[PDB]
């Protein structure tokens, strides 16, 4: 499975939750931001790697992080 | 859900394919590698015969035609039992010739009914 | 227990549970249980053909009929094209019926009968009598091939030739001498190289 | 003399060609799907 | 709130069917179901390719990966604004809720949520791929 | 479930798709990334490799001399080496009609074979090799030490004999003994072989291991030697009248250092190359005593790196931290060494054409062609794999703060500059290089040659004159008879020297003008750009502004996304990978020279060259169109000859090229979608869905499609030209 990490420079803006094509991401409750929220990825075994989340992360650098890892069917976006 | 057309759902079509020795499902697995093989070299040997490199002499075009069928056919029964021994590792009715035992048996029918077939299709053209 | 050399090692798989056990898998082919029983059923039906075609070999040489290897280009009184056939429509109904005896009982058998012994001395010590003859006769139809392949002649020719002058006559001395004297001191340096490294 | 038969090229080639390949492809077909305990 | 249970008594959507459907990975490894309730009848756009009809009520589909079941409730929440879920069903029967997770949706902070795979840290104060060298296995430095 | 392989990656073998068994087969020598994997195993593993390389180079070795000495006519070629062409092997193929068979059947042989182009009978002949017997030893002799060397492989991991990881890492020891045993015994050993063995038998006599203790190499019988009359060993030389192979007009002498070439095989004299191993061999042993190891005496070389930086702090810490750097990574070592060797083949390929030490090697003009391609070919993939390694070592094994402030961290400070100046450079270069050639090949065009621009290399014309030749005119130095340099070397090596240089039907110091200047400006152009590639590789393999965290990543993985603008191809593998294009560009330029700078040499009209290399249409047409008529000639509608073969193999290469053009412009998702059809398809289908397959299929991913393409691509282009230079060559001589 791939790796996603978060950083502790996520501003809680939630954008990279919502462009996430398998609900990989979510918000949990944070005191580091002005927001009050962090995200956090407790479903990286559905993650595909199509880094859409870091596409969608407006912090410099990136707040979040995919690594490709080790390839599944879950992974790999396999139908079939 | 899926798609469904008279191609793949006529009566004759599915009598037909029921018919065919791959889908009995209740004969013994070598019977219907023999019966499979048999179907199988007799139009095999035809060709290796009309269009191999030695076509053209007279006596021995069938001969290199029904040699090299045979070859084919060992290398398909190679094929075959490879195939049961990496598919079959572990784990209506379940048909027997899907397991270890029932494709090597596949295997070993289809072995000989080829070998007969490509045997008989050469005696066929004498 | 002996083994396959002064001080070898049973490669965890070769207990001793088969008869004429000796520890000598170095390829380690037998490792799966399953794959043991069929080997060991080729074992002992290779063995069988070898001792019989080395007893035919060796009685056609000591009447004076043509040699092993020439004995097929010899005009018989029927054709090759119907023997081919009747010995492969025989053997099909023949090796089906010794195929599903050994899912059955293990062992060999002819046609219908699995334990297929007559005057029934099928005994615990003749099974590993046929298993040694016929590890012997295989070593014994490879001999008579090779000394056919080098000298021709035959086999009864090729021990009196070797009577003759053993000190001149073998096969160091024949056209595959430095091969086999290069292969006989590496295997003589063999047990040694497992010893060492164990 | 090291010198081999004149028959030599006829086995050899297609042995190297045909059969010992298919022998390998085949056991190492067979390594690849094998499944682990 | 609770978790819900499948109802495999669902009334799918009008469709006439399409090649785009599940394959043998259904039937022997596992495949997805969404369910919705519409407002009233409406055609909706197939996530593997078509123009289906949702009934009035409940709604229950199947699909070969969680990406098809999630785009479908995508589409669904931005359009029709409705409230989709979905399971993911073996073929022995079990069915194990997927989403909405703790009943309320990802993108907005719930109360009762874990933080999980959170570095309390930059990018730039990760370690160098020597100090993670000769390890269980290929490691990436954010790994630790 | 889990499959078994492969049995190094837990998580490849957790795969259910075919990218398991590609991704087994392209990470199995990775052994830094298998798992479980230690320093001490690591080492180990790498030592075992070593020795089965070592075996199958020599396993290949004795492939070659069975087969001269089985399917050859080196006992034929010996006699007449001037009109008989060597014989590789026999050729067994079912496929070939009867005119291939007759087509084929040429040289001697009463079979169809192969014409040999490696060169290996001139280089057995002059070492000594006379009869087919030789051969048989040789083969049966490097056969032993293969299997000795596999034994010695596997016997090295074996439990007792397992070397710790301390022993792998005494650098001093090592050193020591490769300087002083792996190259000085050796080159002092092969001056034995000369000195008993090659010498006599250049000179008709026949020195075997049966007769090599009552055969003196020297009439006086290591006499000089030990009472320093080294002088003596030069006394009567080989004649200008000597006839290789036989006792007419030979010598005594052993050590010689005539220079030149002998008159009759235009190669180097073996006395000289006798002498010349023999100094290198007391040089090398002699540097082999320069480290401590166990006698107090010597030096670390930890004291001499550490010991090395400018007062002024223009190098900051100097060199201190390299010797840890360097001892504790492999990538690093492994990169010095292949930059060495990759220089040292390239060496090789100019001496050995310029310089011929095999006898009647000039003549064969194949021969020459295809070792001084073959061995610029090799050199360009080495230099290319050196920096790829230099890239993996910063990513993997680099150590900032082990590193700090000395060269190897100074590098990556002003890293900006060098690539901005690699830029500048090759930019230079290019446009200017592809100026002159557009504006020659206009002024061609227009039918005014008079007005192209034609610069000429006066600077390597003076380092020509400087080495004797006088047809430019400079008289200085070596082309000056009143210098001191001339006069101090006319008693030892100038007069052969010079009579060789200022010959021009030999290819030492070839006479240049515009055209060779304007593509040595191509070559220069070929060096930066593809430096300029891997050292931007290496360099921002740690990261850059797009990626800032790209060490992370590894030193080959896809991209990083279509964000942030696009990173397509950002990795340092993908830097190496285009730099591969670059590489085989260049090699490609200084090859095209090479060929047809020496093809119209040996036409004997120079001309031809100079009047049309100075515009690319000349390159074109009287190069590429001219020499390729009887390559393309090879079959016909009207029959076929000995040289269908090269043009089968021509339109091989042309069709591997163009299939590697499919995995370098077609990417993964195209693909992906397409085999997802395939698959609706055959789990549609009766008769056929009751067959499934074992492993899932999927597209190639984006890394092993670059590596596929970039394959085929260089097996196409190898093999275009090897058959073009080949067919070319061979026909026209």
């Amino acid at each position: 499975a791939h790796i996603v990490k978060i950083y502790d420079t996520c501003i809680g803006c939630t954008q990279c939750v919502r462009a996430c094509p398998l609900d990989v991401l979510e918000m949990v409750p944070w005191d580091g931001c002005k927001a009050s929220q962090m995200a956090s990825a407790p479903r990286t075994e559905d993650c595909v790697g199509c880094k859409r989340c870091e596409t969608a992360c407006p912090t410099d650098f990136l707040s979040v992080r995919v690594y490709l890892g080790s390839e599944s069917t879950r992974s790999m976006g396999l139908s079939y | 859900g899926m798609l469904e057309t008279p191609v793949t759902s006529a009566p004759i079509v599915a009598t037909y394919l029921s018919n065919l020795p791959a889908y009995r499902t209740g004969v013994a697995p070598v019977l219907r590698g023999v019966e499979i093989g048999l179907a199988h070299g007799f139009l095999l040997a035809g060709p290796f015969i009309k269009l191999g490199p030695l076509r053209n002499v007279p006596e021995t075009a069938e001969i290199a035609g029904s040699l090299s069928a045979a070859g084919l056919v060992l290398i398909l029964a190679l094929c075959l039992s490879i195939y049961g021994s990496a598919q079959f590792q572990s784990t209506v009715a379940r048909d027997p010739l899907f397991s270890a035992d029932g494709w090597s048996e596949f295997a070993a029918g289809f072995l000989v009914g080829g070998e007969a077939g490509v045997a008989w299709a050469y005696v066929c053209t004498q | 227990r002996p083994m396959w050399y002064p001080g070898a090692t049973a490669p965890a798989h070769l207990d001793g549970s088969m008869l004429g056990d000796y520890g000598f898998d170095p390829l380690r082919l037998g490792v799966n249980k399953d794959n043991l029983k069929w080997f060991r059923e080729a074992e002992l039906t290779n063995g069988r053909w070898a001792m019989a075609a080395v007893v035919g070999i060796l009685f056609t040489d000591a009447v004076g009929l043509p040699k092993f290897w020439t004995a097929g280009a010899e005009k018989y009184a029927l054709d090759n094209q119907t023997l081919a056939l009747i010995e492969v429509a025989v053997f099909a109904v023949l090796e089906g019926k010794r195929y599903e005896i050994y899912k059955k009982t293990g062992e060999t058998g002819f046609l219908s009968f699995a334990p297929f012994d007559p005057m029934g001395m099928k005994s615990e010590e003749m099974k590993l009598k046929e298993l040694k003859n016929g590890r012997l006769a295989m070593l014994a139809f490879l001999g008579f091939c090779s000394q056919a392949a080098v000298y021709g002649k035959g086999p009864i020719e090729t021990l009196q030739l070797h009577l003759a002058d053993p000190g001149h006559n073998n096969i160091y001395t024949s056209s595959v001498g430095p091969e086999t004297a290069v292969t006989v001191a590496v295997l003589c340096v063999l047990p040694m190289i497992i010893e060492a490294t164990k | 003399p090291f010198v081999p038969p004149s028959w030599a090229p006829s086995v050899f080639v297609p042995l190297t060609g045909l059969v010992l390949p298919a022998i390998a492809m085949a056991t190492l077909f067979v390594y690849i799907e094998k499944e682990a305990p | 709130w609770t978790v819900p249970t499948l109802n495999p008594d669902t009334p799918s959507p009008i469709f006439g069917g399409s090649t785009g459907g599940l394959l043998r990975k259904a039937q022997t490894e596992e495949f997805y179901v969404i369910t919705w309730e519409a407002k009233k009848e409406q055609i909706f756009e197939m996530p593997t390719g078509g123009a289906a009809i949702m009934r009035q009520g409940p709604n229950l589909l199947k699909f070969g990966k969680k990406e098809q079941c999630l785009a479908l409730t995508t589409q669904l929440r931005n359009k029709f604004k409705l409230t989709p879920c979905f399971y993911r069903v073996f073929p022995d029967g079990k069915v194990q809720y997927l989403h909405p997770a703790d009943g309320v949706y990802p993108e907005k902070v719930n109360a009762g949520r874990v933080g999980a795979n959170q570095n309390m840290r930059r990018i730039g104060q990760n370690v160098n791929p020597i100090k993670v060298k000769f390890s269980g296995r290929m490691m990436s430095p954010a790994e630790i | 479930a889990t499959k078994l392989f492969p049995k190094f990656s837990q998580g490849l073998a957790q795969d259910p798709t075919t990218r398991r068994i590609w991704y087994g087969l392209a990470m199995a020598h990775d052994f830094e990334s298998h798992d479980g994997m230690t320093e001490e195993n690591l080492y180990q593993k790498i030592f075992a490799s070593h020795f089965g390389q070592l075996s199958i180079i020599f396993l290949w070795t004795s492939g070659n001399l069975f087969h001269v000495a089985w399917q050859g006519n080196f006992e034929q070629w010996v006699t007449d080496p001037v009109h008989i062409r060597p014989i590789a092997h026999a050729i067994w193929d079912p496929h070939f009609g009867q005119p291939a068979v007759e087509a084929f059947t040429r040289g001697g042989a009463s079979g169809p074979v192969n014409i040999s182009t490696s060169g290996v009978y001139q280089w057995w002949y002059t070492i000594g090799m006379r009869t087919n017997q030789d051969l048989y030893v040789g083969s049966v002799f490097l056969a032993l030490v293969s299997a000795i060397f596999l034994f010695a492989g596997w016997l090295h991991l074996q439990p007792n004999f397992q070397p710790s990881l301390s022993w792998f890492k005494d650098a001093e020891s090592r050193l020591n003994h490769h300087l002083s045993g792996l190259f000085g015994v050796s080159s002092l050993a092969w001056t034995g072989h000369l000195v008993h063995v090659a010498i006599p038998e250049s000179r008709g006599q026949h020195v075997g291991w049966d007769n090599f203790l009552s055969v003196l190499p020297h009439p006086q019988g290591l006499t000089p030697f030990f009472t320093g009359n080294w002088a003596a060993y030069a006394q009567s030389p080989d004649t200008a009248s000597h006839v290789f192979g036989t006792a007419q007009g030979s010598g005594q002498a052993i050590l010689t250092f005539l220079g030149g070439f002998h008159p009759q095989t235009q190669s180097l004299w073996l006395t000289d190359m006798a002498h010349h191993h023999l100094a290198i061999a007391v040089i090398f042993i002699v540097a082999g005593h320069m480290y401590r190891t166990n006698f107090g005496i010597g030096h670390r070389m930890q004291a001499i790196l550490e010991a090395h930086t400018p007062p002024s702090g223009s190098l900051g810490a100097g060199h201190k931290g390299l010797f840890d750097t360097v001892n504790n990574s492999l990538h690093f070592q492994l990169g010095l060494a292949l930059a060495s060797v990759g220089t040292i083949t390239s060496l090789v390929a100019q001496h050995m054409y310029s310089l011929p030490p095999y006898a009647f090697q000039a003549i064969d003009f194949t021969t020459q062609a295809a070792l001084y391609t073959h061995h610029q070919y090799i050199a360009g993939f080495i230099m290319c794999g050196a920096f790829a390694h230099g890239a993996i070592f910063f990513i993997r094994d680099y150590d900032p703060e082990q590193n700090k402030g000395n060269v190897l961290a100074r590098m990556l400070d002003h890293k900006e500059a060098l690539i901005s100046h690699l830029s500048w450079v090759s930019l230079f270069l290019g446009f200017h290089t592809l100026g002159l050639y557009v504006h020659n090949d206009v002024m061609q065009a227009f039918g005014t040659p008079e007005k192209q621009i034609l610069i000429e290399p006066v600077f390597a014309q003076w380092i020509q004159a400087a080495h004797g030749k006088a047809l430019y005119g400079f008289d200085f130095l070596l082309s000056s008879k009143t210098s001191a340099a001339f006069a101090n070397g006319q008693s030892l090596w100038l007069p052969g020297w010079l009579d060789a240089i200022n010959n021009n039907q030999n290819s030492l110091f070839l006479t240049i003008g515009p055209g060779d200047f304007l593509v040595h400006h191509a070559i220069a152009l070929g060096l930066h750009t593809t430096t300029l590639i891997l050292v931007k590789g290496a360099l921002d393999a740690r990261g850059s502004k797009l990626m800032p965290d790209k060490k992370d990543f590894g030193y080959s993985f896809p991209c990083d996304g279509p964000g942030r603008g696009g990173t397509c191809d950002i990795s340092a593998y993908d830097a190496f990978y285009l730099a591969v294009f670059w590489m085989l560009n260049t090699i490609g330029w200084v090859t095209f020279y090479w060929h047809w700078k020496h093809l119209t040499l040996w036409q004997g009209n120079v001309a031809q060259f100079d009047e049309s290399s100075t515009y690319l249409m000349g390159w074109l047409r009287d190069y590429l169109w001219l020499n390729s008529s009887q390559l393309i000639n090879g079959y016909n509608p009207f029959g076929m000859n000995s040289l269908s073969v090269w043009a089968w193999t021509f339109l091989f290469g042309h069709l591997i090229y163009a299939t590697g053009f499919m995995f370098l412009i077609s990417w993964r998702g195209y693909w992906q979608e397409l085999i997802e059809t395939l698959v609706w398809a055959h789990e549609k289908t009766p008769l056929a869905n009751l067959v499934y397959w074992k492993d899932k299929p999927v597209a190639l991913s984006i890394v092993q499609a670059r590596l596929v393409g970039l394959a085929h691509f260089s097996v196409g282009y190898i093999f275009t030209y090897a058959a073009f230079l080949i067919a070319s060559t061979s026909g026209r001589f």
